[PDB]
C-alpha cells in the first residue's frame, strides 16, 4: 500500500499547485462508500491530455447511433460527424442507404452564414431532403453540436413542426459538446430524449401479445456482435428478448420495451436513468447482468432464471450443462499460457469492472483499473471486485498513466486507441478495450473463447521480445 | 458454439444456423422491418438517374462528406515543429476526436491538449482556462513551444486568443519569452487544409513579423519549402531527398515526419525532429519560398510575399512527370544548381514504366476525390498515362480551383468525358458511379462503402476502390507511401496497373467460363 | 392562471424600471409576480429586492461546478410584496456568451419548476438589442405568452420596436406568443403621442399606456426603490397602477405586422 | 490615423453623438470613416442620408463568403466626404451577431480599408456588449481610443462602470486606452454631480458635455446631422466644441473600475 501512495505522490509532484490538489483527489489505493476514497464526475484540468469525450460523443456515438432504422443528423459543422462516422463497432443487420443508416454521416455542414443568421430554416429543409432521399427511414434524431447550443437554435420547434407535417418521429437532442465534463451527460441527455419522444408512443396500444417470459436487454450496444452473443443464451433459456438497446436496435423495439416483464441492464452508467424511469412508471423490474467470462455468465444466468418459474431454471441448468465442456476446453487450452499475468485497465464507465471475472477465469490478476467518466456508484461497485492494495485512477492523464505503467510494469494494458501505440512503444502488450481490437465478440461463452485467444496472441506475441537491438 | 481448435470471430461465427435463426426471430418479431421486396425496389431506385437528379438538388443536407474541420489541420501543422505542443483552445471531445482520427490513420501516438471549456467557460469566457491550461501544459509536458488553435465554441463567442495569451504572460502563468503562436481556426469556414494554412501563418507571423529590420533576401542561401497538409511521410522524405541530391540548401517548415514515425525501442518519444525555432526566425533570409500545395496555402502566400518579400513561384504540386520537372527546373533556377544525373535517370525510369504499362492503363475510367492539390495532381498524372478521369470530386474545392482543373482537362484529349464537382459529397459520387460507371475509384477509406453498394447492384456493376488519400483506416502502413515526385509517380503507376491486372485476373478465374483469358503473362 | 409576459424594447428606454414599478403595483393590488431578468448586467431586480441583486444563476452555477448541482433555493430570493426575483446573470462586457447564460438559466428554472408554483404573473425583462436566439428564449413555446415593447419618440425607439416585431414574427408563428401592446416611455419629446399611436396602429398593436417622464423615478432609483414603495402619494405613481390594471385587463393579443420602414420614415415625416 | 471606439449604455445616443461629431470633424479638414457594431445597422443613416440596406453580412450571404465580397460594394461617401460602412447581421432573436462583427472587421482588415489617408476611424458599438465579438474594436491593432458615452442617470453610469470592467482585460493585454467620458443629458440633477465624480473615480475626465437639445431629434427626423440641418445653432456649436476636444485629447489612462458599493455611496454623495 505504501509503495502505491509513494508512486502517487511522486507522479503528482509534477503538476502545478492547483492541478496537484485537484489530481490528488482522483487517485486512490483500493480498500475492498467510494466518496471517502475517490471523487469522480468532475471537470478535467486544462492542458493535461484527458481521454474523455463530449456529450455529443456520448449521445450520438453511444446511444442514438446504434439505432439502425433511424437517421441521425449531426447538426452543426462537419468535423464531429466525420470523426465519429463508423468509428464505433455497434454491429447491426440492414441494407445501408435503404433501411439502415448506422455507418452513414448525415450533417447540416454549417457555414458562417448559418452561424450568423441561424440554421432552423436549413434544418427544416434538411429534414425535407432526408425524407425525399431516404424514404424507408423510420425516424430522425437531431444531435446538436456546440454552436447549436451557443446560438440558441430552436430545434425543438422544428422537430415538432416537421414531425406533425410528415408524420414521423423527430427527436431533438441537446447534446452540445461543452455541456457536462464527459460523455456521461451525453448518455443522460440521450436517455431523457428517448423518454420524452420515443418510449411512450405505444402507451395506449394493447395490440402486442405479451408472455410471462418477456425480457429486454438494456444498454448493450452490440460491439463486435456482443449483444447477439448474449441474446442467444437468453433465448436458449426460454426467455423472449423483445428489445435491444441500442446495438442492432430498432425504434419499434424501444417502443415495445414498456411491455416486457424484466429489464436486464448491462451498462448501468449509460442506461440506468431509463431503467429507473421504466421501473417507476410502468412497474417493470430491472437488474444488472454480467456475461464476461464463464463464472459471471453462469451466475448471471442463474440470477436471471431465479426471477421466473421453474421451467426457466431447468432450461438454464440445461444451458449451463451444454456449454460447460466448451469453456472448460478453452480454459484448459489457454490458461497455462496466461496464469500469473498482470493487467492494467483504463476504459470508459462500465468495462473496467465487468471484464475482471473473465481475466480471473484465465488465472490473471488486475493490479490497476480506472474510469474515464464513471460516477461514485461505479466505484462503489468496483471496490469489491478489485484486489487489496491495488490502484484506482479517475480521469487519468497521459503523464500519470505513463508514469504509473512505468513503475508498476504490468504484463498487459487494456485501454483505448489514444494510448495503444503509446504503450506499444514502451514494450508492453496492449489490447483495445473499446473496439475489442477489431475482434470479438467477448460476451457469453462464445465470446470467452475469442477473449482467451486474443489475450494469448497479444501477451505471448514474439514481437515484444525484439525491442532491443542486439548491439545495444 | 465454439471449437477450441478453430475459434471464429464475429465473421464467420454469426453465420452459424443458431445465430441465423436468432436473427430471423428477432427481425420477424420485434423489428418491424419493411418487406424485402420493398428494400430491393428502393435500392434499385437509389441507383437510377432520377435519384441522381433528386440527390443533386440538395442545398441543405450533406451525406458522407469528404473533409474535416480546421483544428485538425492546425494540429497537424503544429506537430511539424520541434518540441511543440498542439493546444486547442476549446472543448475536449474535439481533441479526443482529432487524436482518434490521427491514430487510426498513422497508427502512431499523437500529442494534443485542450483547455476543456465547460458551459461556465462558454458563458464567461476561457481566459482562466487559457491561463491554467498553458501553465499545466508547460509544467507537465515541457514543450519549447505551444501552438494554439481553436474549436468552434471559442470562435463563436469571440475568445481573444492574443489577449488571453498576453494576460497569461503578464500574470506570471508562463514566461514572457516562451513562444506561444496562435491562429483562429473556425470550423464553420473551410476545411482542415484551411486550418493548416492558418496555423502556419500564425507561427510564421509570431516568429517573423516584428524582427524584419535585419533580414535580407538570399543571405542564408536556402529555399523555404512549405509542404501543407500532408499525410504521406514519403512525400516529406522524397522532397528532402530530391533537394539533397540536387545540392540545394533548404528549410522544410513544419516537418512532422519524425514525430509520426518514431521507432519502437522500449521508450516513448513524445517529440521527435520537427522544424526548429531558429529555422523559423531565419526563414525571411532565404532566396525564395516554394509552396508545395498552393491551393490551400493562400494566407501563407500572402504573408510571405507581403512581409518576407519573397517572389513565390507559381508552381503546381510536384506530382506526376511534367509538374515534377517544372518543380525541379524552378528550384534549379532559384538556387543555380543543375539537375543531377540521378534525377534524370529516375525520370527516365519512370518513363520506362509508363511505356511498359500504357497498354493496360490506356482508356481506363476513374472517379477520384480528396484535397484540391492532391486531386489536381492525380488528374494530371492520369492524363499523362492515357487514362480518363471521369468524376473529379473535391468537397473543399472552390471555383478558381475548378476553373484551373477545367483548363488542365481541356488541354488533353483524355479529359473530354471529365466533370469536376465542388461542394459535392460521397453520396453524390455514389450516384455518379452508379449512373456513369467508371472502372475504378481513387480515394480514402470512405469509398469502400460505395464499392459495397455497387457490388450489391451486381458483380458487373462493381467499382473497385484504390486507396490513395486521407484518411486510410482499413489498410496498414499505407501512410508510409509516396505521392510526390518521380518516386510517388512510380508508386501510383504500379498501384494502378496492378489493380487493373488484379481485377482482370478476378474476372477470368472462372473455370471453363472465362479462364480462356487467364493468361500467365500480362 | 399564471400569465407569462416578456418586456422588450430599445436599450435605455426604461424596460427594467417600468417593469419593476408595475411588479410593485401588481403586488400592491395583490398577486404573486415572479421577475426573471435576462440581462447579464444583473440589473432587473434592484428596485424590488433592494441591495444590488447579488446572487445570479450563472455565478453559483460556476461556483458549484455545473448547472445540475445547484439547488433552486440558492438563486431564488423573495423581496418586496412577496415578489420572488431571479436574475440570469452573465459575463462582464466583451467576453463570454450572454445568450448561452440566458438559455441555461431558463432551462434551469423550468427543470426546477420555479415558474410551476401557484403564481399569478411572470415577467421576463429582456435586453434591449436581442442579438441572438438565446435572448428570444423567454418567447419560445410554453414560455411567455404576451410581449410588451416599450418605446418612445425620436427615431431609434420606433426603429428598434419595428425590428423587434420583425424578430418576434417568427416565434409568433412557431408558437402561441403574441404582442399585447406598446408602452410609451416618454422622454421629453414633442408629438410622440401621435407618433406612437400611429406606429401601434400600423403594426396592428395598441398603445396600452403612456408613461410621463418624471424625476421621482430617478429619485427612487437612487434610493433603490420603486415609486410604489418610495411614496404612493406622488403623481407618476398613479399611472403605474393605471397601466398595471390595464395590463391585467388586456385582451388584444396579435401577431405584429412589421412595416417596410420607408413607411415608418414617411410616418415620421407626417407625424 | 486615430482609430477610436464609441462605447456606452444602449440608447444613450452613441450614433447620434458619433455622427454629429464626425460631421463636425468633417468640414473641419479631416477625413473619417464610421464602422458600426450592432446588427440593427443604422449608425451611418445621418451621414448616408438614408438607411443602408447594404451591409457586409447580407452581401456576404448573397455572394456566399466574405472572400467574394469586394470592398467598393459596402463603402460609401456622405456629408463632408465621410466614408461609411455598415456591416449588419440577423434580425432579433436569431443567429449570432457577434460572429458577424468578427467576420466584418476581419474583412475590413483583409480588404484594404483602413490604409487610406483618413484621420479617424470611428467604431460605434451597441450598448449590450454581450460577447467577445462585440469587443473586436478594442482588440490589438484595432481602435486605440475609447470614449464611453453616458448620461447623468444612474443606470448609464452603472453601464459605464461595467464597460470599464470589461475593457480592463483588453487594456492590460494591449494598448487601447480610455480617452474620456462623453456626457449626454437626460435633464437630471447630475451634470457634474456624478459625472466628474465617476470620471475622477475612473481616473478619467469628462470630455465636454452635450445637453438635451431638442434640435437633435428634429434633425434626426430630417435624416440630418445638426450642423447640416441648422449649421448656425447652439447644438452645432456644441458639436464643433466636442470635435475640438476629440482633436486634442491626450488623457489616455487605463480605466480603474470602482466597485458597486462605491457607486451606491456616490449616488447619495451627490
Ligand atoms: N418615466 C421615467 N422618468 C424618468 N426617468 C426614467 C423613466 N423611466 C426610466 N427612467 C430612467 O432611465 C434609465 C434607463 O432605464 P432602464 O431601466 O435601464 O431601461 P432599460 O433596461 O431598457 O435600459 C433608468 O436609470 C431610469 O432612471
Ligand atoms: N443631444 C441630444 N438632444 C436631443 N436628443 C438626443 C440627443 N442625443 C441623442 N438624442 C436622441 O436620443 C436617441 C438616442 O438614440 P441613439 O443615438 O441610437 O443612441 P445609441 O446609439 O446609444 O443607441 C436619438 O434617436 C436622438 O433622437
Ligand atoms: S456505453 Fe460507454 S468508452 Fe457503457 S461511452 Fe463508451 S459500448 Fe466504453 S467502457 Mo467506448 S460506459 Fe459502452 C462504453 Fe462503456 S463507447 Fe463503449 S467501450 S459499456
Ligand atoms: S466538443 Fe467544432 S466541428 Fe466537431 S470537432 Fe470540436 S472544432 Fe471540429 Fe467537439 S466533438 Fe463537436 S465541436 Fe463540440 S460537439 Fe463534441
Ligand atoms: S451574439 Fe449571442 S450567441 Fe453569439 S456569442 Fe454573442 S451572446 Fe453568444
Ligand atoms: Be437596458
Ligand atoms: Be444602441
Ligand atoms: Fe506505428
Ligand atoms: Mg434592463
Ligand atoms: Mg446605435
Amino acid at each position: 500500500r505504501e509503495e502505491v501512495e509513494s508512486l502517487i505522490q511522486e507522479v503528482l509532484e509534477v503538476y502545478p499547485e492547483k492541478a496537484r490538489k485537484d489530481r490528488n483527489k482522483h487517485l486512490a489505493v483500493n480498500d475492498p462508500q467510494s466518496k471517502k476514497c475517490i471523487i469522480s464526475n468532475k471537470k478535467s484540468q486544462p492542458g493535461l491530455m484527458t481521454i474523455r469525450g463530449c456529450a455529443y460523443a456520448g449521445s450520438k456515438g453511444v446511444v442514438w447511433g446504434p439505432i439502425k432504422d433511424m437517421i441521425h443528423i449531426s447538426h452543426g459543422p462537419v468535423g464531429c460527424g466525420q470523426y465519429s462516422r463508423a468509428g464505433r463497432r455497434n454491429y447491426y443487420i440492414g441494407t445501408t442507404g435503404v433501411n439502415a443508416f448506422v455507418t452513414m454521416n448525415f450533417t447540416s455542414d454549417f457555414q458562417e452564414k448559418d452561424i450568423v443568421f441561424g440554421g432552423d430554416k436549413k434544418l427544416a429543409k434538411l429534414i425535407d431532403e432526408v425524407e425525399t432521399l431516404f424514404p424507408l427511414n423510420k425516424g430522425i434524431s437531431v444531435q446538436s453540436e456546440c454552436p447549436i447550443g451557443l446560438i440558441g437554435d430552436d430545434i425543438e420547434s422544428v422537430s415538432k413542426v416537421k414531425g406533425a407535417e410528415l408524420s414521423k418521429t423527430i427527436v431533438p437532442v441537446r447534446c452540445e459538446g461543452f455541456r457536462g465534463v464527459s460523455q456521461s451527460l451525453g448518455h443522460h441527455i440521450a436517455n431523457d430524449a428517448v423518454r420524452d419522444w420515443v418510449l411512450g408512443k405505444r402507451d395506449e396500444d394493447t395490440t402486442f401479445a405479451s408472455t410471462p417470459y418477456d425480457v429486454a436487454i438494456i444498454g448493450d450496444y452490440n460491439i463486435g456482435g456482443d449483444a447477439w452473443s448474449s441474446r442467444i443464451l437468453l433465448e436458449e433459456m426460454g426467455l423472449r428478448c423483445v428489445a435491444q438497446w441500442s446495438g442492432d436496435g430498432s425504434i419499434s423495439e424501444i417502443e415495445l420495451t414498456p411491455k416486457v416483464k424484466l429489464n436486464l441492464v448491462h451498462c448501468y452508467r449509460s442506461m440506468n436513468y431509463i431503467s429507473r424511469h421504466m421501473e417507476e412508471k410502468y412497474g417493470i423490474p430491472w437488474m444488472e447482468y454480467n456475461f464476461f467470462g464463464p463464472t459471471k455468465t453462469i451466475e448471471s444466468l442463474r440470477a436471471i432464471a431465479a426471477k421466473f418459474d421453474e421451467s426457466i431454471q431447468k432450461k438454464c441448468e440445461e444451458v449451463i450443462a451444454k456449454y460447460k465442456p466448451e469453456w472448460e476446453a478453452v480454459v484448459a487450452k489457454y490458461r497455462p499460457r496466461l496464469e500469473g499475468k498482470r493487467v492494467m485497465l483504463y476504459i470508459g464507465g462500465l468495462r473496467p469492472r465487468h471484464v475482471i471475472g473473465a481475466y480471473e477465469d484465465l488465472g490473471m490478476e488486475v493490479v490497476g483499473t480506472g474510469y474515464e467518466f464513471a460516477h461514485n456508484d461505479d466505484y462503489d461497485r468496483t471496490m469489491k471486485e478489485m484486489g487489496d492494495s491495488t490502484l484506482l485512477y479517475d480521469d487519468v492523464t497521459g503523464y500519470e498513466f505513463e508514469e504509473f505503467v512505468k513503475r508498476i510494469k504490468p504484463d498487459l494494458i487494456g485501454s483505448g486507441i489514444k494510448e495503444k501505440f503509446i504503450f506499444q512503444k514502451m514494450g508492453i502488450p496492449f489490447r483495445e478495450m473499446h473496439s475489442w481490437d477489431y475482434s470479438g465478440p467477448y460476451h457469453g461463452f462464445d465470446g470467452f473463447a475469442i477473449f482467451a485467444r486474443d489475450m494469448d496472441m497479444t501477451l505471448n506475441n514474439p514481437c515484444w521480445k525484439k525491442l532491443q537491438a542486439p548491439w545495444e | 458454439s465454439q471449437q477450441v481448435d478453430k475459434i471464429k470471430a464475429s465473421y464467420p461465427l454469426f453465420l452459424d444456423q443458431d445465430y441465423k435463426d436468432m436473427l430471423a426471430k428477432k427481425r420477424d418479431g420485434f423489428e418491424e422491418k419493411y418487406p424485402q421486396d420493398k428494400i430491393d425496389e428502393v435500392f434499385q431506385w437509389t441507383t437510377t438517374k432520377e435519384y441522381q437528379e433528386l440527390n443533386f438538388q440538395r442545398e441543405a443536407l450533406t451525406v458522407n462528406p469528404a473533409k474535416a474541420c480546421q483544428p485538425l489541420g492546425a494540429v497537424l501543422c503544429a506537430l511539424g515543429f520541434e518540441k511543440t505542443m498542439p493546444y486547442v483552445h476549446g472543448s475536449q471531445g474535439c481533441v479526443a476526436y482529432f487524436r482518434s482520427y490521427f491514430n487510426r490513420h498513422f497508427r502512431e501516438p499523437v500529442s494534443c491538449v485542450s483547455d476543456s471549456m465547460t458551459e461556465d467557460a462558454a458563458v464567461f469566457g476561457g481566459q482562466q482556462n487559457m491561463k491554467d491550461g498553458l501553465q499545466n501544459c508547460k509544467a507537465t509536458y515541457k514543450p519549447d513551444m505551444i501552438a494554439v488553435s481553436t474549436t468552434c465554441m471559442a470562435e463563436v463567442i469571440g475568445d481573444d486568443l492574443n489577449a488571453f495569451i498576453n494576460n497569461s504572460k503578464k500574470e506570471g502563468f508562463i514566461p514572457d519569452e516562451f513562444p506561444v503562436p496562435f491562429a483562429h481556426t473556425p470550423s464553420f469556414v473551410g476545411s482542415h487544409v484551411t486550418g493548416w494554412d492558418n496555423m502556419f501563418e500564425g507561427i510564421a507571423r509570431y516568429f517573423t513579423l516584428k524582427s524584419m529590420d535585419d533580414k535580407v533576401v538570399g543571405s542564408n542561401k536556402k529555399i523555404n519549402i512549405v509542404p501543407g497538409f500532408e499525410t504521406y511521410l514519403g512525400n516529406f522524405r522524397v522532397i528532402k531527398r530530391m533537394l539533397s541530391e540536387m545540392g540545394v540548401g533548404y528549410s522544410l517548415l513544419s516537418d512532422p515526419e519524425e514525430v509520426l514515425d518514431t521507432p519502437a525501442d522500449g521508450q516513448f518519444r513524445m517529440y521527435a525532429g520537427g522544424t526548429t525555432q531558429e529555422e523559423m526566425k531565419d526563414a525571411p533570409n532565404a532566396l525564395n519560398t516554394v509552396l508545395l500545395q498552393p491551393w490551400h496555402l493562400e494566407k501563407t502566400k500572402k504573408f510571405v510575399e507581403g512581409t518576407w518579400k519573397h517572389e513565390v513561384p507559381k508552381l503546381n504540386i510536384p506530382m506526376g512527370l511534367d509538374w515534377t520537372d517544372e518543380f525541379l527546373m524552378k528550384v534549379s533556377e532559384i538556387s543555380g544548381q543543375p539537375i543531377p544525373a540521378s534525377l534524370t535517370k529516375e525520370r527516365g525510369r519512370l518513363v520506362d514504366m509508363m511505356t511498359d504499362s500504357h497498354t493496360w492503363l490506356h482508356g481506363k475510367r476513374f472517379a477520384l476525390w480528396g484535397d484540391p492539390d492532391f486531386v489536381m495532381g492525380l488528374v494530371k498524372f492520369l492524363l499523362e498515362l492515357g487514362c480518363e478521369p471521369v468524376h473529379i470530386l473535391c468537397h473543399n474545392g472552390n471555383k478558381r480551383w475548378k476553373k484551373a482543373v477545367d483548363a488542365i482537362l481541356a488541354a488533353s484529349p483524355y479529359g473530354k468525358n471529365a466533370t469536376v464537382y465542388i461542394g459535392k459529397d460521397l453520396w453524390h459520387l455514389r450516384s455518379l458511379v452508379f449512373t456513369d460507371k467508371p472502372d475504378f475509384m481513387i480515394g480514402n477509406s470512405y469509398g469502400k462503402f460505395i464499392q459495397r453498394d455497387t457490388l450489391h447492384k451486381g458483380k458487373e456493376f462493381e467499382v473497385p476502390l484504390i486507396r490513395i488519400g486521407f484518411p486510410i483506416f482499413d489498410r496498414h502502413h499505407l501512410h508510409r507511401s509516396t505521392t510526390l515526385g518521380y518516386e510517388g509517380a512510380m508508386q501510383i503507376l504500379t498501384t494502378l496497373v496492378n489493380s487493373i491486372l488484379e481485377r482482370l485476373d478476378e474476372e477470368t478465374r472462372g473455370m471453363q467460363a472465362t479462364d480462356y483469358n487467364h493468361d500467365l503473362v500480362r | 392562471a399564471m400569465r407569462q409576459c416578456a418586456i422588450y424594447g430599445k436599450g435605455g428606454i426604461g424596460k427594467s424600471t417600468t417593469t419593476q414599478n408595475l411588479v410593485a403595483a401588481l403586488a400592491e393590488m395583490g398577486k404573486k409576480v415572479m421577475i426573471v431578468g435576462c440581462d447579464p448586467k444583473a440589473d432587473s431586480t434592484r428596485l424590488i429586492l433592494h441591495s444590488k441583486a447579488q446572487n445570479t444563476i450563472m455565478e453559483m452555477a460556476a461556483e458549484a461546478g455545473t448547472v445540475e448541482d445547484l439547488e433552486l433555493e440558492d438563486v431564488l430570493k423573495a423581496g418586496y410584496g412577496g415578489v420572488k426575483c431571479v436574475e440570469s446573470g452573465g459575463p462582464e462586457p466583451g467576453v463570454g456568451c450572454a445568450g448561452r447564460g440566458v438559455i441555461t438559466a431558463i432551462n434551469f428554472l423550468e427543470e426546477e419548476g420555479a415558474y410551476e408554483d401557484d403564481l399569478d404573473f411572470v415577467f421576463y425583462d429582456v435586453l434591449g438589442d436581442v442579438v441572438c436566439g438565446g435572448f428570444a428564449m423567454p418567447i419560445r413555446e410554453n414560455k411567455a405568452q404576451e410581449i410588451y415593447i416599450v418605446c418612445s419618440g425620436e427615431m431609434m425607439a420606433m426603429y428598434a420596436a419595428n425590428n423587434i416585431s420583425k424578430g418576434i414574427v417568427k416565434y409568433a408563428n412557431s408558437g402561441s406568443v403574441r404582442l399585447g401592446g406598446l408602452i410609451c416611455n416618454s422622454r421629453n419629446t414633442d408629438r410622440e403621442d401621435e407618433l406612437i399611436i400611429a406606429l401601434a396602429n400600423k403594426l396592428g398593436t395598441q398603445m396600452i399606456h403612456f408613461v410621463p417622464r418624471d424625476n421621482v423615478v430617478q429619485r427612487a432609483e437612487i434610493r433603490r426603490m420603486t415609486v410604489i414603495e418610495y411614496d404612493p402619494k406622488a403623481k407618476q405613481a398613479d399611472e403605474y397602477r393605471a397601466l398595471a390594471r390595464k395590463v391585467v385587463d388586456n385582451k388584444l393579443l396579435v401577431i405584429p405586422n412589421p412595416i417596410t420602414m420607408d413607411e415608418l420614415e414617411e410616418l415620421l415625416m407626417e407625424f
